Parts: structure tokens; C-alpha cells; sequence
């Protein structure tokens, strides 16, 4: 079977967070085949627990691992700003390691705020040849799930559509990129197409 | 294909039953230069069925390989892990260097250097109690006349044959008339009875015609002895009916 | 003092059989277990494979058992993870790793700085930037300026305005994949309706795997 | 199976017509009884009172003990540290919700075993158990009975059935019984409670019995060879009816002894005391070699010294060299500085093992250093 | 299908051989012997042959 963790958590300076990790193997040697790794954005993993009633040399009190039946646990006793990353639960019981699904940490952030909107017509140097692309700006807010859509003359368009919502930044805001393509003669022959966000409802 | 086995004073007992063991597959792991069974060979493991299997795991010095075997003493044979007489078994063993053993000196399996007297076979004596050789009471540490028994053996890769550490499996199965629960990848023929045919039952081969007499075994019965100790009642494994075995013409 | 270094980036196309390396020093590289560790974008680690420098002795990974072969010099303490037929889906990032003075022998406590490959089968294509400019009909309010980049496979591409200047009130988004495999990104910037054009309102693209300065105003 | 067979068998078995004890504790406080290579144990009670039985060398945490105890519907078996308490109870608080007051700990637990079928034997008498520990296997045989006579062990046969036979590879000597206290409340967990709110013991020995197989394959009648003459000769027989006469000359009269070995001691000393009494040794470029041989093995001398820091026999144990007998024997000597003695061993690596003192792969001897600041 | 050796391998993996040599040592006319030399044939006389 292989590991199962949670997609996240959540929590705050100061308060003491746990993370599980189910799916765990055994063998002859024993059952304590568990380990937690920190990998920080963009640069490389580190060992925080193994043999989790222990840890490595080192590493500092703030972490404590604990398992039971075949559920594991990974108690932190106080989070701080710097200890966003992920954390990934691992078997090594028979001579094969199977790295576990990964679960994100987080903290508490700025409270909700509206999205930002802004449409331009197509470009003066893309109208020129048989490429014209269709782009609508959303941001500044801080839910990390959003749809765009597209409509012109009041019917809806639902092909040749793209959109992403990653985090730009510690800003701690998401942003939202759309695009759409089409050929000139589609524009000058219907209305100025409008961007639509869908967020919270209309817009 | 575990990571880590146990030490020998508190080897881990592997029980394993309602299962179909193709010992062929454990050939195509890390080499046996052992694999000697005392009371079978190592052939017919694939024919035969068992009542009860237990695989016992725990990694050796190497040079103390000799001591897993009957009538075997020593310092593991006597205070750590002993075999009867009676063994009817399988013993594997092999190289653990690149596994059991760093650089930097490993303390975590150990040998009971002493104790009071010699253990007996199969049995595990864990306990942490500090031998006392003299008269007055221990301090609860190693003394003049205490000593700390749990020694431990310093493996490291720059060791040479005889002290490098070996993997030691012992595999014990009793082959009695009794309910069986592992038997081997064999197959399976219908059933004929009323004439005369070659049976292979739970490990019991022999020529003979069933008729399935009027005998009552008991809940924990399978097989039945005439005066000769010649078999002539058998339990059929997939069903609860009494077959009873007599001589052909 | 222990510390490990792996081979720079790498960026190449489909067939050729890649070698990154994985250097190691300040232990005895011939008794400790060596291993890499796959994990693609978004996702996360995947066990490869291990060796032991002191002999030819490695195992990998059931799923990994033939696309990788792991090798290492243990005259030098140099581990080696040589492809065989690499294919455009093998594109992530790479960290080797080794077993410390303690744990079991695979617990993997020291970790490598990582690798990062791209052999996809896509050259370095060039980005073309739109001007983005605002509309004339309805210039109320502030007005916003801007480009908008588009098709260029690299990861490098990057805008910038008036050659540096103008660090406040510009906004990038993330850049969104194209079903042709390339990429785009828009940026602009917000500007009050009556200080249109104030001294050049230019945008500033830059490419150095195509070489392409982009100039372009808005 | 068998059936309309005589058959013959040694095993640890009862003795007949033995001293079994009747305990009735109301009361608590009592010890626990022995292990004599097997015990008995009976009851009448409907009650199903008594459902546990503890097992195990000393009964404390220091060691390892077997606990066997019934629960509603089922059975738990463990192995582990249990720190058994004077008077070992099962609290419940009432008809529900049950604890194990019987210990205060237990964590290593290397065995575990759920059952959940054993010895609830329903709820309408008597039944009695067989307990053994024999090359790790702890076997237990059991046999439910009715009960139409008065208050008292029954006549007849009652061939026992096996139960379990599972590994525990502990010393049993002790054991006791448990019992399930339910005095109308939770009780704490002090010993010595409310008893105010009735079994048997046997223990077993090597015996030698001559068995009768009913027809059904039962078991009908039996015979302990050595009970008396009588039964002595029906065994040699292999009948249990015995005409008139002198029918067997049944067996011969012996007795026990026991002694010690290795005579004399007298024959001479041993120059042991040459080596371990000097004032300053050789370097350890020049590590000393003195050839000893045609003396006595006594190295008893060797436990009147200081203590020793470091004590590390690679051949055999220490204790045992006095009482193997060598070929030749070589006791080298040497002074390090305290740190050092990590490399003087086989397969060890430094300058010391590498250029000074350099032992083989098939070496065999001990190894042993004390501290000398004040002579050296 | 083939095997493949290298010599990085450790113990074991080496390649290793095997031979039988199968004999036949009854009463049948020979055609093999060791080097023993052959001696006269004395006759009518009682000697070890």
C-alpha cells in the first residue's frame, strides 16, 4: 500500500500542529520504518524525523513524531513564519522507499479581499497578421481557486480557453492569468469581448 | 527483504500460516551459501505441507555460523539462541556488510557475552538483569563483580571474513499428522474413490482405495494409525469428509 | 566537514542519453550508500535508485529499474545518473543523497543541491510582445499600460520597463502553458489617464537562450 | 486417531491419586504458586469467576510473562514486561467496561495473540486444564464437564483435548489465577480488596502411561505404570486385567548420585602472577609475549586486581577459561593512553594496529585493560 | 537469454565454472589408466598382482 497523507493544513504562530500519514509496511525489524522531510520553496529537502520517538542530532526541539497502528504523527510544537514548506512521510521497512503524497503547511494570511479587473481591446501589431490573442488581469485575491470566462454579444465562449492561479509572491494575494485566442475577422465582426470572474457571482 | 533484522538474544519470530509457500522464490534473493535442512532436504519443501512455519531472523559475526545447527555450543548456542536435537528445519544465511554495518561503528546488535547458565532452545531471555558473579548485591552498574552482559559487536565494512555481519534465518516446521496450513504452489485433482490410485494428500503419499468409512475424528485429528503406524484414515483439506484407506487388491 | 555538489542545469532535446554527476566530500564515499531522489514540478519525491560506491553493488527503484543506470568513480567520490533514450517526460528536478553516521542504511539523511532537467523537444524559441495599450473610448480613470509576451518555450524569458526604471506600479503575472507547448505571460502598469506617454511608457523584453532584445512601447 | 488400541506413551503427565490442593481464596494476598513442569488446574463454579491465569519467571517487569485471561465473548493473550501486583484482579465497573488491574505496565510486548473463539465453554460444570511449557512452546489442553456428584473432583476419565500451542520461549516458574472481583463497584487499584464480595492445583511430573482408545477414538481408561506394582506390570503387559501368578519380573532397584569432575588441583601452580605483577611494561613497539603452559587453569587471580576498564573476549567467554583446556596460552602485555584500546582489535584499522600490534583474523583470546595513572 | 559479468562485481558474482568428470569402473577393457609403470609379468609364483 502506498502512503496517504493529508493535502494540508493550517495554522499559526505559536500553536502547536500535527500531521498524519497513513499507509504504512512492516517487517521482521520492527514498525518504526517512518520519516518527515521538510523541502523549503525551491531548494533541497531536509531529514527532520526518523525513528519518529527520535530525531536526528541537531534538529531542534520544535518537532516531535509519534505513530500508531498504521497511522503516523508528526507533532510540532510551536510554527513560525519561516516554516511554510511541505512535508512528506516515508516508508523504508522492506528495503524499498516509498516517499509519501506530500502535505502543504501554512499559516494564517491577510483577510479576503476583491479581485481586481481590467480588459483592452486586441493590440494595433497583432491585428496586422492572423494571430490575435485575448488576455484578462485578475488579482489581489486571496483565494487560491478561480475561474475565468469569456462572452461577446452576450454568448458565452467556451473553447480555445486557458487559465492558471498560482502564488506570484509572499504577497500572500494569488493572481490569475487568462488568455484566449482568435482570428481577426472574428473581432471587427462581433462586439468587444468582456471578461468575467465569477468569483464571488456576478461581475 | 527487510532493512534491519533483530540481534540474537532477541531475535523476532516470524509465525506464518494459511499461506502457499514456493521456497523456489527465496533462491532468486542474495546468495545461500548455506542452506541446509536437517530433517528434509531442500527439494521437497514444495511437496509436502506443514502444521505449523516460523522463520526466526537475527545477524552474526559470520564466524559464529557454525553455532546455528544441533548439538552446536558456543556463546550463541549457549545463552542466545539454541536448536534441539530434534530440528527439523531450514537453515540460510548471507552477507550483510553493505547493510548491517558503517563506518562510524555500529552498537546496536548484541551477544549476551555471559549469563548465568545455558539457555534452552527456543526460548529468549531479553532481560536486562546485570550478572552478578560475587557474593554482595550489584549498585544496579557494572562492577567488580557485576559485569554488563548486553556487549555489542563494533561492525564495520574494513572487518574481514569471520567478523563481518551475516543475516541467519531459521526456518522450523513440524511435519506431524496434523491440520495443515501451508502446503506448497501444488495443484489440485478431482477426487476418485472405490478403486485403486495413487494419493497425495497433505504431504501423505501411497497406493490404496478410499471408502470413506465410519470414523469420528475429533476437531484436531487428520490422520489415522493402525498398529503398524500405517496410515489408513485421512481428512480431505477441502472438505470435512473421512476417507479410509486400505490396501488395493 | 561532509558536503556534496551536482552537476548545473541542463537543457537539451529527446534521444540523447544525459549524465548528471553528484560529487561528494569530507567522508568515506566508499562505505556510504548513494542514491537519487526524482520529483517533478508540483509534485513530489520519488525514490530512484542507490549505489555503493565500494563495489558495483545498486539497487533501483522497481519503476526506475532500466529507464536511469546509476554510476559512481570511487577513485574520485563522484556518483553518476547516465540516461538511456531519454524522453520528454523525464523533465524534473534531480537531488542525490546519502546515509549519515546514523539511521538504517537507506534513511537517506544528507541530501544533494538538486538538478534540474528539461529535455523536452522544443529548441529556444524567441517571445513576441503585443503593446497592450489602453483603450482610447474609455480613458476614464487611471489608464493602464502594458505588453503582452507570447511564444517562447524557455523558462528565461523575462520583461522589464524602460530598460530598469519604473520598479514601482508594475504588476507580472504567472505565465500560462499553451496547448503548442510554449508559453506567455502579460504585464502592466497602472498610470493616471492624464500623464499618458510622460517620458517613454516602454516595455522591455529579454532572451538569452534565443538572444533576443525586445524593445517594443505600448 | 486411534481406536481399539493399547497404546503406551512418556510424556509429562499428573500422577495419580496425587496431593492436589484445594485453594479457596475468600482472600486475598495469596503468593503464587510454582511451575513444576506443568500444572493443573479445575473448577465448578457457573459463575465464570476465574477466567485469567498469569505465567512467567519472577512475575515482575524484569521480566518477561504470559497473561491469558477471557473477556465477554472472546480470549487475549500477550507477552510482556507486566508488572504484576500483589493481588491481580479484573475491576469492572458495573457489567461493562472491565480493567486490567492486574499490572501497573507493560511495553515491550514482543507477542500478541486475539483467539476470540477460549474457556467460556457456554453458560450450563466442571472443567479442567493442562498447562506446559516445553522448547518454547507453551501448550494448553482443556475439557468441559458436566457435574451430578457432590462438591468434589468426579471419578472417571476425562481425557483432555488440545487447545493452543503457541511460542512465548519464557522460564515459567510461577504462576497464579485470576478472577474478576465485580463487588457492586469500581474497586482501586491497592491490593488487598473486598474478597468478601474455589479451584484445584496439581502439578505434573515425568510419568510413563499405558492409554486405552475407545472404538469412537475416546479415550476410556488409562493406567500410571508407576503407582503402584499392579500397575507396573499391566504396562509391561499391555493389559489391563492380570491373571494369577508372577506374571513380570517388573524392573530393578537403583539410586541417584550425583559429584563433581577434573580431579586433582594440588599437582602444582601457575605463573599467572608473573604477568599481572610488574611495575612498568614494555612499550607498545616491543608489546612483551610470555609463553605460559604446564601450570593449573586458575585464573582467579585475575579478580583480586583493580577494576578492569575494558574486558573484551573475542573467542569464547571470560568465564569460561577456567575450565577449558589449552594447547598454549600467550599473555601479552602493554601500556596505551586509555583511547587507544579501540584499535587493538581484529579488523580495527590505526597506526597502533597497523605498525605496532597487528592481531589475525583467526585470533582467539581476551582482551583486558585497567587504569594505572598511579603506577604508570 | 544471456548473462553479463563485469569485474567491479563483489564475491559471487564472478564467474565461476563446473566440470564432471564421469568414470566407469567396472570389469570392462580399459582405456584410460594413471602413470603407474608396468612391471614384469612373473608367472607360477604366488604374488600380488
Amino acid at each position: 500500500s502506498a502512503l496517504t497523507q493529508p493535502p494540508s493544513a493550517s495554522g499559526s504562530p505559536g500553536q502547536s500542529v500535527t500531521i498524519s500519514c497513513t499507509g504504512a509496511s512492516s517487517d521482521v525489524g520492527g514498525y518504526n520504518y517512518v520519516s518527515w522531510y521538510q523541502q523549503h520553496p525551491g531548494k533541497a529537502p531536509k531529514l527532520m524525523i526518523y525513528e519518529v520517538n527520535k530525531r536526528p542530532s541537531g534538529v531542534p526541539d520544535r518537532f516531535s513524531g509519534s505513530k500508531s497502528g498504521n497511522t503516523a504523527s508528526l507533532t510540532i510544537s510551536g510554527l513560525q513564519a519561516d516554516d511554510e514548506a511541505d512535508y512528506y512521510c516515508c516508508s523504508y521497512a522492506l528495503s524499498r522507499v516509498v516517499f509519501g503524497g506530500g502535505t502543504m503547511l501554512t499559516v494564517l494570511g491577510q483577510p479576503k479581499a476583491a479581485p481586481s479587473v481590467t480588459l483592452f481591446p486586441p493590440s494595433s501589431e497583432e491585428l496586422q497578421a492572423n494571430k490575435a490573442t485575448l488576455v484578462c488581469l485578475i488579482s489581489d485575491f486571496y483565494p487560491g481557486a478561480v475561474t475565468v470566462a469569456w462572452k461577446a454579444d452576450s454568448s458565452p465562449v467556451k473553447a480555445g480557453v486557458e487559465t492558471t492561479t498560482p502564488s506570484k509572491q509572499s504577497n500572500n494575494k494569488y493572481a490569475a492569468s487568462s488568455y484566449l485566442s482568435l482570428t481577426p475577422e472574428q473581432w471587427k465582426s462581433h462586439r468587444s469581448y468582456s471578461c468575467q470572474v465569477t468569483h464571488e457571482g456576478s461581475t | 527483504n527487510a532493512t534491519t533484522f533483530a540481534s540474537v538474544y532477541a531475535w523476532n519470530r516470524k509465525r506464518i500460516s494459511n499461506c502457499v509457500a514456493d521456497y523456489s522464490v527465496i533462491y532468486n534473493f542474495a546468495p545461500f551459501f548455506a542452506f541446509k535442512c536437517y530433517g528434509v532436504s531442500p527439494t521437497k519443501l514444495n511437496d509436502l505441507c506443514f502444521t505449523n512455519v516460523y522463520a526466526d531472523s537475527f545477524v552474526i559475526r559470520g564466524n559464529e555460523v557454525s553455532q546455528i545447527a544441533p548439538g552446536q555450543t558456543g556463546n550463541i548456542a549457549d545463552y542466545n539462541y539454541k536448536l534441539p536435537d530434534d530440528f527439523t528445519g531450514c537453515v540460510i544465511a548471507w552477507n550483510s556488510n553493505k547493510l548491517d554495518s558503517k563506518p562510524s561503528g555500529n552498537y546496536n546488535y548484541l551477544y549476551r557475552l555471559l549469563r548465568k547458565s545455558k539457555l534452552k532452545p527456543f526460548e529468549r531471555d531479553i532481560s536486562t538483569e546485570i550478572y552478578q558473579a560475587g557474593n554482595k548485591p550489584c549498585n544496579g552498574v557494572a562492577g567488580p563483580n557485576c559485569y554488563s552482559p548486553l556487549q555489542s559487536y563494533g561492525f564495520r565494512p574494513t572487518y574481514g571474513v569471520g567478523h563481518q555481519p551475516y543475516r541467519v534465518v531459521v526456518l522450523s516446521f513440524e511435519l506431524l499428522h496434523a491440520p495443515a496450513t501451508v502446503c506448497g504452489p501444488k495443484k489440485s485433482t478431482n477426487l476418485v474413490k472405490n478403486k485403486c490410485v495413487n494419493f497425495n494428500f497433505n504431504g501423505l503419499t501411497g497406493t490404496g482405495v478410499l471408502t470413506e468409512s465410519n470414523k469420528k475424528f475429533l476437531p484436531f485429528q487428520q490422520f489415522g494409525r493402525d498398529i503398524a503406524d500405517t496410515t489408513d484414515a485421512v481428512r480431505d483439506p477441502q472438505t470435512l469428509e473421512i476417507l479410509d484407506i486400505t490396501p488395493c487388491s | 566537514q561532509m558536503q556534496l555538489v551536482q552537476s548545473g542545469a541542463e537543457v537539451k532535446k529527446p534521444g540523447e542519453s544525459l549524465k548528471i554527476s553528484c560529487k561528494g566530500s569530507g567522508y568515506t564515499f566508499s562505505y556510504y550508500w548513494i542514491g537519487w531522489v526524482r520529483q517533478m514540478p508540483g509534485k513530489g519525491l520519488e525514490w530512484m535508485g542507490i549505489i555503493y560506491p565500494g563495489d558495483s553493488d545498486t539497487r533501483y527503484s522497481p519503476s526506475f529499474q532500466g529507464q536511469v543506470t546509476i554510476s559512481a568513480d570511487k577513485s574520485i567520490s563522484t556518483a553518476y545518473l547516465h540516461w538511456s533514450s531519454l524522453k520528454a517526460s523525464d523533465t524534473a528536478m534531480y537531488y542525490c543523497a546519502r546515509q549519515g553516521d546514523l539511521g538504517d542504511w537507506i534513511l537517506l539523511g544528507y541530501w544533494g543541491q538538486g538538478t534540474l532537467v528539461t529535455v523536452s523537444s522544443a529548441s529556444t524559441k524567441g517571445p513576441s510582445v503585443f503593446p497592450l495599450a489602453p483603450s482610447s473610448k474609455s480613458t476614464s480613470g487611471t489608464a493602464a499600460l502594458g505588453c503582452l509576451v507570447k511564444d517562447y518555450f524557455p523558462e528565461p524569458v523575462t520583461v522589464s520597463w524602460n530598460s530598469g526604471a519604473l520598479t514601482s506600479g508594475v504588476h507580472t503575472f504567472p505565465a500560462v502553458l499553451q496547448s503548442s507547448g510554449l508559453y506567455s505571460l502579460s504585464s502592466v502598469v497602472t498610470v493616471p489617464s492624464s500623464s499618458l506617454g510622460t517620458q517613454t511608457y516602454i516595455c522591455n523584453v529579454n532572451h538569452k537562450p534565443s538572444n533576443t532584445k525586445v524593445d517594443k512601447k505600448v | 486417531f486411534r481406536s481399539s488400541v493399547l497404546h503406551s506413551t512418556h510424556d509429562l503427565f499428573l500422577p495419580f491419586f496425587s496431593n492436589v490442593t484445594w485453594f479457596h481464596a475468600k482472600r486475598f494476598d495469596n503468593p503464587a504458586l510454582p511451575f513444576n513442569d506443568g500444572v493443573y488446574f479445575a473448577s465448578t463454579e457457573k459463575s465464570n469467576i476465574i477466567r485469567g491465569w498469569i505465567f512467567g519467571t519472577t512475575l515482575d517487569s524484569k521480566t518477561q510473562s504470559l497473561l491469558i485471561v477471557n473477556n465477554a465473548t472472546n480470549v487475549v493473550i500477550k507477552v510482556c514486561e507486566f508488572q504484576f501486583c500483589n493481588d491481580p484482579f479484573l475491576d469492572v465497573y458495573q457489567w461493562m467496561e472491565s480493567e486490567f488491574r492486574v499490572y501497573s505496565s507493560a511495553n515491550n510486548c514482543t507477542f500478541e495473540y486475539v483467539s476470540q473463539p477460549e474457556g467460556k465453554e457456554g453458560n450450563f460444570n466442571l472443567r479442567e486444564f493442562v498447562f506446559k511449557n516445553i522448547d518454547g512452546y507453551f501448550k494448553i489442553y482443556s475439557k468441559h464437564t458436566p457435574i451430578n456428584l457432590e462438591r468434589d473432583l468426579p471419578q472417571g476419565f476425562s481425557a483432555l483435548e488440545p487447545l493452543v500451542d503457541l511460542p512465548i520461549g519464557i522460564n515459567i516458574t510461577r504462576f497464579q489465577t485470576l478472577l474478576a472481583l465485580h463487588r457492586s463497584y469500581l474497586t482501586p487499584v491497592d491490593s488487598s480488596s473486598g474478597w468478601t464480595a474455589a479451584y484445584y492445583v496439581g502439578y505434573l511430573q515425568p510419568r510413563t502411561f499405558l492409554l486405552k482408545y475407545n472404538e469412537n477414538g475416546t479415550i476410556t481408561d488409562a493406567v500410571d505404570c508407576a503407582l503402584d506394582p499392579l500397575s507396573e506390570t499391566k504396562c509391561t503387559l499391555k493389559s489391563f486385567t492380570v491373571e494369577k501368578g508372577i506374571y513380570q519380573t517388573s524392573n530393578f532397584r537403583v539410586q541417584p548420585t550425583e559429584s563433581i569432575v577434573r580431579f586433582p588441583n594440588i599437582t602444582n601452580l601457575c605463573p599467572f602472577h608473573e604477568v599481572f605483577n610488574a611495575t612498568t611494561f614494555a612499550s607498545v613497539y616491543a608489546w612483551n609475549r610470555k609463553r605460559i603452559s604446564n601450570c593449573v587453569a586458575d585464573y582467579s587471580v585475575i579478580y583480586n586486581f583493580a577494576p578492569f576498564f575494558a574486558f573484551k573476549c573475542y573467542g569464547v567467554s571470560p568465564t569460561k577459561l577456567n575450565d577449558l583446556c589449552f594447547t598454549n596460552v600467550y599473555a601479552d602485555s602493554f601500556v596505551i593512553r586509555g583511547n587507544e584500546v579501540s584499535q587493538i582489535a581484529p579488523g580495527q584499522t590505526g597506526n597502533i594496529a597497523d605498525y605496532n600490534y597487528k592481531l589475525p583474523d583467526d585470533f582467539t583470546g581476551c582482551v583486558i585493560a585497567w587504569n594505572s595513572n598511579k603506577l604508570d
